[PDB]
């Protein structure tokens, strides 16, 4: 389904986004 | 002076279009239809034969009294005898159930020999353990390599619960052949039926099971009212009458929980017809038209609406 | 007496070499009655017609008996020359009304009696009158049923076929990533490793967070593989049964459903005065065969749909195969009747005896020995 | 497999469709629904004998 | 504790534990709960 996509991307958005701060900590 | 209306209203409405004669109306006041009582008959047979109406409208049930005293058209209304009753893995999956219960069984025992044969941990115990405990939720290189099982375990757990939660979606007696009519003492529960007495149903089961009328009399009632409040409050076990309103009645009823029984098992398909006068010069006009009414498309717009129910399965 | 070859009702068979025709039994043992049966040995035209002695027996046939013996009659069974029940045929001066079969029999003083299946309708009842129905039976809707299967057969995901490709290129970006933050204040495949038995059932803070949104990404993906599991198998009903003639699917025939009459059946001539059944007549007009038979064998092939005829000859035939199931609760119901002249003077005696054979229960065993056989 | 019989069935009802709904057609203690009194709808439906 | 809560609840993943894992009751009903709601709101 075309919401699938969109909550895997905003899954991965937010996965990014820890990896980054987790990083730069 | 009141105006009557309902189904026989508009047959006789239908049938004045092309007789084009006046016809008055007026009910009964003997009681019921009547029967041949000390060879004085009643009700609308008693008013026929004297000469008080010359044709008879209603639900007069065709039975072997009348058709030998008076002459009746070509019944239009299907009725006869019926009985009203109160409503009351591998189907889930595996249907065959020998192909997959061996199927998984065989690649189990082939799992076992290639982790066996990966031996250039323990194949007895483990390999078992770990199958077992992979496949389902309950519970070094080689094993990893041989982890792709999971994908096929997954798919089958998954397939299992669907098939477990989507194949849950959701008579009798069947007919008067049965023994329970004629064997009430051999269950726990005494068999409570249900009739009206002065009708063509009691002298029917008399021609037909006399020693079962003994009994069916120690249950009687005075209309069909009461038949239907005993069985919603189920002081009656099941009732006997015309199928026509029996059949009306479970079609119309509150809450679905009054049913027939299937179809085709009624004692004796009956009709209703119009009991005329002997020698009456509308024998050869009445069936006529009640044949043509019937065959060119006159009755299916009264049948809609008149007779069609709900709670059909 | 003239009977018609009704295969449920009229079991028209050959007589031996000696004239006679072979005893069989039935379920419960009891002889089968049979009456020396007189008829055409070719049914179709341009052949060389002989008044062959056959063999014929049913339903009818031991009514036939039953009255005999209750009202002192001595018979000879006789077989339609047509073959039809008796309509209006066109003949030089078309302007003349003049009846075919068992009708045209009766009317011509051939025959004086007609005990088989011929339908009360108006039409036949203006000239030739009609004695008490034995049996209610009206046309209904005859559908083949075939054993549920899943609809599902689908390989690389059930609409999206990329969808394996793009877990596979996630599994293996969040492998190459952890591996890359491995290096951080476990060389060559753990991570992958790692990964599979995640995402599968089977056995610092970067990597706390990283087994949380990849369990995450884990849970949704079998979520969603049994979501559409169970959607597929609730919409996995093929079709529901028809109810009777106020099916909405009936009301609007189209190419997926398709289904129709034969040519001129007393099911025709009662559409045609339907005029609320013009979307019926705009496709039902295009799908006609020339006979039932035909119509029938073309069901069986997956041809039509839906078939459309009386219940005496579709309820039989389901009973015979299993194939085929009988649908529809009823619709358009009649009856049947025997044909006899307008001064016969039998009508009250046959009456009142099919009217005590009904009620003694004669009817329902007649029916179940000769009407429903092995039931599926 | 329960829990899911109930979400499949969790819907409360259908909304009625018109006249034509089968139940209305059957009216029970379960859904009632009366007019006033003498509204142009009583009117209506007294000449309907179905 | 956060990695044992996390793979108790889902798959994916001496005596103070044992007296706590009754947590897997509401655990297994949350999943059960969240599996039906999704195949049943589509
Ligand atoms: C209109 C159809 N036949 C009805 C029918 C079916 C069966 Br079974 C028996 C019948 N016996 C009749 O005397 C008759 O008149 N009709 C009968 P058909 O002619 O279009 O096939
Ligand atoms: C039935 O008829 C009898 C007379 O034979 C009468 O006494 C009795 O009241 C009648 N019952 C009903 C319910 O009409
Ligand atoms: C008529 O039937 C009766 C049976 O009641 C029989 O006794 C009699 O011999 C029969 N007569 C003829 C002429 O068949
Ligand atoms: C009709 O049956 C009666 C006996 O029930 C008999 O007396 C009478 O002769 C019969 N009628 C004819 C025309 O045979």
């Amino acid at each position: 389904d075309i919401d699938n996509m969109a909550g895997v991307f905003y899954m991965l958005a937010a996965a990014m986004a820890l990896s980054l701060i987790t990083f730069i900590w | 002076k009141k105006c009557c209306k309902g189904f026989c209203i508009d047959i006789l409405k239908k049938l004045s279009r092309t007789v084009k004669f006046t016809y008055d109306l007026y009910l009964v006041t003997n009681g019921k239809h009547g029967k041949k009582v000390n060879n004085v008959w009643n009700g609308m047979i008693g008013e026929v034969v004297y000469q008080r109406a010359v044709m008879a409208v209603g639900s007069l049930t065709i039975n072997e009294e009348r058709s030998e005293v008076v002459d009746f058209s070509v019944p239009f209304v299907e009725t006869g005898i019926s009985v009203m009753v109160s409503r009351s893995l591998e189907p889930f999956s595996a249907s065959v159930w020998v192909m997959m219960f061996v199927m998984l069984l065989i690649v189990s025992a082939i799992a076992v020999f290639v982790f066996e044969y990966f031996s250039p941990s323990f194949t007895i115990g483990k390999a078992i353990w770990l199958l077992w405990g992979l496949v389902f939720n309950n519970s070094t290189t080689s094993k990893i390599m041989v982890s792709v099982w999971a994908f096929f375990a997954v798919i089958f757990l998954a397939s299992y619960t669907a098939n477990l939660a989507a194949f849950m979606i959701q008579d009798q007696v069947t007919g008067l052949s049965d023994k329970k009519f004629q064997r009430p003492h051999d269950y726990s529960p005494p068999f409570r039926f249900g009739t009206v007495p002065n009708g063509s149903t009691e002298r029917n089961i008399r021609n037909n099971y006399p020693y079962m009328h003994q009994y069916m009399t120690k249950f009687n009632q005075k209309g069909v009212e009461d038949a239907l409040v005993s069985l919603k409050t189920g002081k009656l076990d099941a009732f006997i009458y015309d199928a026509a309103v029996l059949n009306y009645k479970a079609g119309r009823d509150e809450g679905c929980k009054l049913v027939t029984i299937g179809s085709g098992y009624i004692f004796a398909t009956t009709g209703y017809g119009i009991a005329l006068q002997k020698g009456s010069p509308w024998k050869r006009q009445i069936d006529l038209a009640l044949l043509q009414f019937v065959g060119d498309g006159e009755m299916e717009e009264l049948e809609t609406c008149w007779l069609t129910g709900i709670c059909h399965n | 007496i003239v009977t018609i070859h009704q295969e449920p009702f009229v079991y028209v068979k050959p007589t031996l070499s000696d004239g006679t025709c072979k005893e069989e039994f039935t379920v419960n043992g009891d002889p089968v009655k049979k009456v020396i049966c007189t008829g055409p040995n070719d049914t179709s035209p341009g052949s060389p017609r002989h008044t062959v002695p056959q063999c014929c027996y049913g339903f009818c046939i031991d009514l036939l008996i039953k009255l005999a013996r209750t009202m002192n009659f001595t018979y000879e069974v006789h077989l339609v020359a047509d073959g039809k029940f008796g309509t209006q045929e066109r003949v030089n001066n078309s302007n003349k009304k003049e009846w075919n079969g068992m009708m045209g029999e009766l009317l011509s003083g051939q025959a004086d009696m007609i005990v088989a299946p011929l339908t009360i309708n108006n039409e036949r009842a203006q000239y030739i009158e009609f004695s008490k129905p034995f049996k209610y039976q009206g046309l209904t809707i005859l559908v083949k049923k075939e054993i549920p299967r899943s609809t599902l057969d689908s390989f690389m995901q059930p609409f999206q076929s990329t969808l394996w490709l793009l877990v596979g290129l996630s599994v293996h970006v969040v492998a190459v990533m952890l591996y890359l933050l491995d290096r951080f204040s476990l060389t060559l495949s753990s991570a992958m490793w790692f990964s599979w038995g995640v995402l599968l059932n089977s056995g610092s803070f970067s990597a706390r967070i990283l087994g949380m949104v990849w369990a995450g990404f884990a849970m949704i993906i079998v979520a969603s593989y049994t979501a559409n599991l169970a959607a597929f198998l609730v919409l996995d009903r093929p079709e529901e049964r028809i109810t009777g003639i106020n099916d909405p699917r009936l009301r609007n025939p189209s190419d997926k459903f398709i289904y129709a009459t034969v040519k001129q059946s007393s099911v025709d001539i009662y559409f045609r005065r339907q005029v609320c059944l013009s979307t019926m007549y705009r496709h039902m007009e295009k799908h006609n065969y020339e006979s039932a038979a035909e119509a029938i064998q073309a069901v069986r092939d997956n041809k039509l749909h839906a078939f459309i005829w009386d219940s005496a000859v579709l309820e039989f035939e389901a009973s015979q195969k299993c194939d085929l199931v009988t649908t529809g609760e009823l619709f358009f119901r009649s009856g049947f009747g025997i044909g006899m002249r307008k001064d016969s003077p039998w009508k009250q005696n046959v009456s009142l005896s099919i009217l005590k054979s009904h009620e003694n229960g004669f009817m329902e065993d007649l029916d179940k020995t000769w009407v429903r056989y092995q039931e599926c």
